[PDB]
């Protein structure tokens, strides 16, 4: 008999893992404060991996990598990708971005507006974004008055003036990834992703609506006005979206972008590996990822963030948790396909 | 990578590699609260007599 | 030399702490005349624990026989291993105690009383540093349970700071002898409550369906049930009696099992506990399952209706000490709804290459948990089912006693109960 | 040539200094009758072995030790053990009952009434001292013994030696091999009341070296004789500059310089390697950069933890063996480019090493297989602060419902002492936040 401990009761995913795994006979739920368990779906922030591990005769395994934060986080992973020789400065797939902290708090203020500077005199397309942990401007004074009127640290990245548009509607859109990295350090990649499509046609013109511009689910969902027009729910699955790459460009979604996906992948995945990795650990982790992507009109795909507890689409809620239970639990604490995942091999 | 300060004797050699600069109670005051301690172990022990005098 | 003085008052204390004796002393190699005749050097490692040495290289166990009636200890000195008491302890007197606490703690019982602890005083100045004091007894008579307290309250006013333990049959309606039982066991049970460090409440209703539901004993006898608790007697005692790798005393036995000076009532168990398929190997699951059944318990209440505070469990014999962690942490992992979470590592293991007699290996359970106060619930309902008529309580009034004690024992037996309910939720 | 004092306290400690005596002696050749053939200074000297060992004229080196306990029984080993021969009876105090996992028994009720003895008998050893350096005190976490009265010795040695250093050995309490339930509350209490005293101290958790005893020594169950002898590899290779000729870590003040730039944070991470079974065909010996790599594996260290979500404050290697500089800075080259090694901003990123040519000595029958080479390195890291966690933890989980507490109040503690202790446990995690976290 399996015990584990529930210590994130928002969390839609691990609601359903938690209920699969009772579903099963073979696990038993215990009080959130519980040390004797072998499961732990933990909290969000500040999650005690300090006292995991220690229970004699217990194996103890969590849902959460300690250190993944380095890449869940917006000023955490622009600093990775610049100080990691295994991204480097010139990394391709990650659009040019600054770590600049508000005036009343190192910080790169004057490294932006020189590659700024140089936009605006090149005659280049000069639009950034600013966001945190969002406002989107051509002019830097809007962009850093912005950043000092908050009191967090701020992140502004250029800002993609040639999205791939879908048709009809010519609308921006994003591609959502879920990735489970289990205790022995293996890249699955959901072979389900979905794309969260603007509602509204993209326009270039105007940055001050931010309807057609960010493509985040709750921002179509409220202040859009086609809303579910052309797809239930501003979601278009693999298998719509990769016939459109067909019928309209001549391309198939594993050519063109999926390539693109699993290097970036693997190439964020592995790089954090010798700081997080469980190998040698008195406990085991294991972690699902939502890699956001940015699609550009010459079919490059680049990296906008990583989350580090990611929701999932309400068509694939039980088909990916179940996933979990199979390659993430199951292969710690075996019960008495064709598999939905995609092994990322790579050198440990 | 500097190593600084090599000192070698018969049974051994100590060194210093640097890879990167930088950026009470007297006697008196513990004989109270021993005491103070004991007085109290007293006190709980004489209520458990008158008790059990009682 | 760490000693523990042993005291048997009143018929079943006499009776059970006999059998004790007899079933120890053959584990260390002593005779029925006090001589060494054993094989081992384990025998003798913590012999003086309980016995003496006199000259001759004689033991003689440090044991004092209590009782207002000379019958049973007539019967002990004439029984297997009688010859190897002291003489002098035998202090006895003629009158009984008529199943009467009132008898055995203010009237029969205090004419008696000076002359035991003259004996106590005896063992004790012949100690080289003394662990405490063991009782033997029941609560449902008059010596046992009337002067034994009497004995303890005195032993605490001259020993303050010795450990006092007791073993104490709680009286049950199925084996019952008088029905005053239930008055006795309730006033005896504050004075235990107050002036005992650990008290091993052993329970005749759960010795009683011991012999008759697993043992498959038609109809028990006294004797037979003794034999349960001479068996659990000899197992709590394990670690004081053999060397092993634990170093505990009375004291630090105590402080690691009595979270809350009142909550110190144990429940006993025992295993294996098999019918005459006897000579079949037992493997260590067999042994962890059937040590936490609560078939093999003696205080007659079941765990699952309360919490473990804490659980110590000591196994004997040759075994895969490996095999008794996993097993052992299985139990608590795969019942940890019944171990209380503000206590970390409750539950502690002790082994002991010297298994009983007759036996390859064998587990001793030793549970601190609330659903002991079950036991106590019993005991309350039948006290004022009388109590409420007043009846039987002339027995009580003739002895000098008044209905407002009674009515302090009732009121401390159900803050005691009270006591365990909320450490419950 | 300076002197240092070692005291055992407790059984944890007793047992443990039984164990480095033992290997002490075999490292220095010094023989069970306290004979030392290769002195040629008869009842005399000032050589390095001389800081642990006196001389007498009939030539018995007789080690400057003290044992301590509240019962009799584990210091009765001594008496009678094989290195019976090298102490005297002045050295060894045994009471009559202990303090049954009670700090306040052991602090208060016992303690003050053998204290005042246990100074005396230390006295004698300092009168033989013509610079004596200061202490290490070996004890446990979880005895009543090794926590209440290390404790209260500790204030009185700051009293009586008030410019000497001390440092301490202490064991952390691990489930797997205790049977006591109170020992947080122990635990906590001893660390309130000697912070102010310690100048260095090296935990060692129980639960590590049994871990350890089980993975690289294939011991089913360890016992404390398996846990001692590998407890005392790791104290030797600390204690070896003291006692050896050297330039590192010459005297007990150097440990506080070099590990300890926060009086507050002195409990250095402890990390030992190779640990090999004797019952090995024959294992295959391994490089400078192969063991100097293990010292950055959590498998290896004294305290399980995770340095890669720490800061560094210090770190010392102390290589034993056949080591050469050239080999250690090749390997450390390599691990700074493969492992997580972050420093504190306001102490430099440097490794002092040692090196002392004579490879790890071994107990006859032990279970510790002879190696070429071995290196224990001294990292002083926020991520020990886990352990810290892990015990507050235990000890407010048991508080809240004041567990086992009339027991302390009992022996004349006050209940405001546990709140005092606690608090000051939540100072010191704070402190490791603030040089750690960002
Ligand atoms: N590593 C190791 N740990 C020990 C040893 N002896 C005891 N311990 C640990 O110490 C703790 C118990 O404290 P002890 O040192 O035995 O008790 P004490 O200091 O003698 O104090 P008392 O309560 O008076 O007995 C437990 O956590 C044990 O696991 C030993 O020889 N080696
Ligand atoms: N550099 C850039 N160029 C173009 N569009 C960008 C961009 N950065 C962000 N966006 C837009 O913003 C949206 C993503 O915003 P972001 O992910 O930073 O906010 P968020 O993290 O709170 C949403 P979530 O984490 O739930 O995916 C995308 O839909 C994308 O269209
Ligand atoms: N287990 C056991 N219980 C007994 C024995 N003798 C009496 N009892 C129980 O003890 C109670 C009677 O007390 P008893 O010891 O005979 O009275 P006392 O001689 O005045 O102390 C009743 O509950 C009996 O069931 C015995 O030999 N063994
Ligand atoms: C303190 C407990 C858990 N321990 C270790 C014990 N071990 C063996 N026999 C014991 C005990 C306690 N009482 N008795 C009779
Ligand atoms: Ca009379
Ligand atoms: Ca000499
Ligand atoms: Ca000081
Ligand atoms: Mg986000
Ligand atoms: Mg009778
Ligand atoms: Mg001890």
């Amino acid at each position: 008999m399996y015990t584990f401990v529930v210590r994130d009761e928002n969390s839609s995913v691990y609601a359903e893992v938690s209920r699969l795994l009772l579903a099963t006979g073979q696990w038993k739920r215990l009080r959130k404060d519980n040390p004797r368990f072998n499961l732990m779906l933990g909290e969000r922030n500040r999650l005690p991996f300090g006292r995991l591990g220690h229970e004699p005769g217990l194996v103890q395994l969590v849902n959460y990598y300690r250190g993944a934060d380095k890449l869940c986080r917006k000023a955490s992973l622009v600093k990775l990708i610049k100080t990691s020789p295994e991204l480097s400065e010139s990394c391709t797939w990650f659009p040019e971005s600054y770590v600049i902290y508000p005036t009343n708090l190192t910080d790169e203020r004057e490294v932006f507006l020189a590659a700024y500077n140089r936009r605006r005199e090149g005659r280049e397309g000069n639009v950034w974004i600013a966001k945190s942990s969002i406002l989107i401007s051509s002019e830097a004074s809007e962009l850093l008055d912005f950043i000092d009127e908050q009191g967090q640290v701020h992140v502004i990245q250029k800002y993609l003036e040639k999205p791939l548009l879908l048709e009809p509607g010519h609308r921006k859109f994003d591609i959502r990834s879920w990735v489970l990295v289990d205790h022995l350090y293996n890249i699955y990649l959901y072979r389900e992703g979905v794309l969260r499509t603007s509602s509204e046609p993209y326009n270039s013109a105007n940055f001050q609506d931010k309807t057609c511009h960010l493509t985040n689910h709750c921002i179509q969902k409220e202040y859009s006005k086609n809303y579910g027009r052309y797809e239930e729910g501003n979601e278009m699955f693999f298998e719509e979206f990769n016939q459109y790459l067909m019928d309209a460009l001549n391309t198939t979604l594993e050519n063109s972008i999926l390539l693109q996906i699993k290097h970036i992948i693997r190439s964020c995945l592995m790089c954090i590996e010798p700081a997080i990795s469980t190998k040698h650990l008195h406990y085991q982790s294991f972690q699902l990822f939502g890699f956001d992507f940015m699609v550009d009109e010459e079919l490059k795909v680049w990296l906008i963030e990583v989350n580090g507890a990611p929701a999932c689409a309400q068509k694939l809620y039980a088909e990916l948790c179940q996933g979990i239970v199979d390659v993430a639990i199951s292969s710690v604490f075996p019960l008495a396909p064709t598999s939905i995942f995609i092994k990322l091999h790579h050198h440990h | 990578m500097e190593v600084i300060e090599l000192n070698k004797c018969t049974s051994g050699q100590s060194f210093e590699v640097i890879l990167k600069p930088p950026s009470d109670p007297s006697l008196e005051e513990i004989q109270k609260k021993l005491e103070a301690a004991e007085e109290r172990r007293k006190y709980q022990e004489a209520e458990l007599l008158k008790h059990l005098a009682e | 030399m760490r000693e523990i003085v042993h005291i048997q008052a009143g018929q079943c204390g006499n009776q059970i702490g006999a059998k004790f004796w007899e079933v120890i002393s053959d584990e260390h190699g002593i005779d029925p005349t006090g001589s060494y005749h054993g094989d081992s050097d384990l025998q003798l490692e913590r012999i003086n624990v309980y016995y003496n040495e006199a000259t001759g290289n004689k033991y003689v166990p440090r044991a004092i026989l209590v009782d207002l009636e000379p019958g049973t200890m007539d019967s002990v000195r004439s029984g297997p291993f009688g010859q190897i008491f002291r003489p002098d302890n035998f202090v006895f007197g003629q009158s009984g105690a008529g199943n009467n606490w009132a008898k055995g703690h203010y009237t029969e019982g205090a004419e008696l009383v000076d002359s035991v602890l003259d004996v106590v005083r005896k063992e004790s100045e012949s100690c080289d540093c003394l662990q405490g004091f063991q009782l033997t007894h029941s609560l449902g008579g008059g010596t046992g349970s009337g002067m034994g307290t009497l004995l303890i309250s005195k032993i605490r006013e001259e020993y303050p700071d010795r450990i006092m333990n007791t073993f104490s049959v709680m009286p049950s309606p199925k084996v019952s002898d008088t029905v005053v039982e239930p008055y006795n066991a309730t006033l005896s049970v504050h004075q235990l409550v107050e002036n005992t460090d650990e008290t091993y409440c052993i329970d005749n209703e759960a010795l009683y369906d011991i012999c008759f539901r697993t043992l498959k004993l038609t109809t028990p006898t006294y004797g037979d049930l003794n034999h349960l608790v001479s068996a659990t007697m000899s197992g709590v005692t394990t670690c004081l009696r053999f060397p092993g790798q634990l170093n505990a005393d009375l004291r630090k036995l105590a402080v690691n099992m009595v979270p809350f000076p009142r909550l110190h009532f144990f429940m006993p168990g025992f295993a294996p506990l098999t019918s005459r398929q006897q000579y079949r190997a037992l493997t260590v699951p067999e042994l962890t399952q059937q040590m936490f059944d609560s078939k093999n318990m003696m205080a007659a209440c079941d765990p699952r209706h309360g919490r473990y505070l804490t659980v110590a469990a000591i196994f004997r014999g040759r075994m895969s000490m490996k095999e008794v962690d996993e097993q052992m942490l299985n139990v608590q992992n795969k019942n940890s709804s019944y171990f209380v979470e503000w206590i970390p590592n409750n539950v502690k293991t002790a082994v002991c290459d010297i298994p009983p007699r007759g036996l390859k290996m064998s587990a001793t359970f030793i549970g601190n948990s609330t659903a002991i106060q079950e036991l106590f619930k019993r005991i309350s309902e039948q006290f004022t089912a009388m109590f409420r008529r007043k009846a039987f309580l002339h027995w009580y009034t003739g002895e000098g006693m008044d209905e407002m004690e009674f009515t302090e024992a009732e009121s401390n037996m159900n803050d005691l109960v009270s006591e365990y309910q909320q450490y419950q939720d | 040539m300076r002197e240092c004092i070692s005291i055992h306290v407790g059984q944890a400690g007793v047992q443990i200094g039984n164990a480095c005596w033992e290997l002490y002696c075999l490292e220095h050749g010094i023989q069970p009758d306290g004979q030392m053939p290769s002195d040629k200074t008869i009842g005399g000297g000032d050589d390095s072995f001389n800081t642990f060992f006196s001389e007498t004229g009939a030539g018995k080196h007789v080690p400057r030790a003290v044992f301590v306990d509240l019962e009799p029984t584990v210091i009765d080993e001594v008496r009678t053990g094989t290195y019976r021969q090298l102490f005297h009876p002045e050295q060894l105090i045994t009471g009559k009952e202990d303090a049954a996992n009670n700090y306040a028994r052991g602090h208060y009720t016992i303690g003050k009434e053998i204290i005042d003895l246990v100074l005396d008998r230390i006295r004698k050893l300092a009168d033989q001292c013509t610079g004596l350096q200061g202490f290490l005190v070996f004890h446990s976490f979880g005895g009543g013994t090794g926590s209440g009265f290390t404790s209260l010795l500790m204030e009185r040695l700051s009293v009586d030696y008030g410019k000497k250093s001390k440092l301490e050995f202490s064991i952390y309490p691990a489930p797997q091999v205790s049977t006591a339930v109170v020992e947080p509350y122990n635990s906590i209490l001893t660390t309130h009341t000697t912070l102010e005293h310690s100048d260095c101290a090296f935990m060692v958790d129980n639960e590590a070296i049994y871990d350890i005893c089980r993975r690289n020594l294939d011991i089913e169950r360890p016992t404390y004789t398996n846990l001692n002898r590998l407890i005392s590899q790791i104290v030797s290779s600390i204690t070896a500059s003291l006692r050896f000729d050297g330039a590192l870590n010459v005297d007990l003040t150097e440990f506080q310089t070099n590990l300890v730039p926060y009086p507050r944070i002195h409990f250095p991470l402890a990390t030992y390697a190779p640990v090999i079974s004797a019952e090995k065909a024959y294992h295959e010996q391994l490089s400078v950069a192969e063991i100097t790599n293990a010292c950055f594996e959590p498998a290896n260290q004294m305290v399980k933890c995770d340095p890669r979500h720490g800061k560094y404050m210090a770190c010392c290697l102390l290589y034993r063996g056949d080591v050469v500089p050239k080999d250690v800075n090749a390997a450390i080259a390599t691990i700074k480019t493969k492992r997580s090694i972050q420093f504190v901003d306001w102490c430099p990123t440097g490794f002092k090493v040692g090196i002392n040519y004579q490879p790890p000595t071994v107990v006859p029958g032990g279970d510790l297989a002879k190696v070429q080479r071995a290196v224990c390195m001294l990292s002083n890291t926020t991520a020990i602060a886990e352990a810290w966690a892990r015990l507050d933890h235990k000890f407010d989980l048991m508080y809240a419902k004041r567990a086992f507490v009339h027991w302390y109040v009992g022996e004349g503690m006050e209940e405001g002492e546990f709140s005092e202790a606690r608090e000051d446990m939540a100072a010191l995690e704070k402190d490791y936040e603030e040089v750690g976290v960002d």
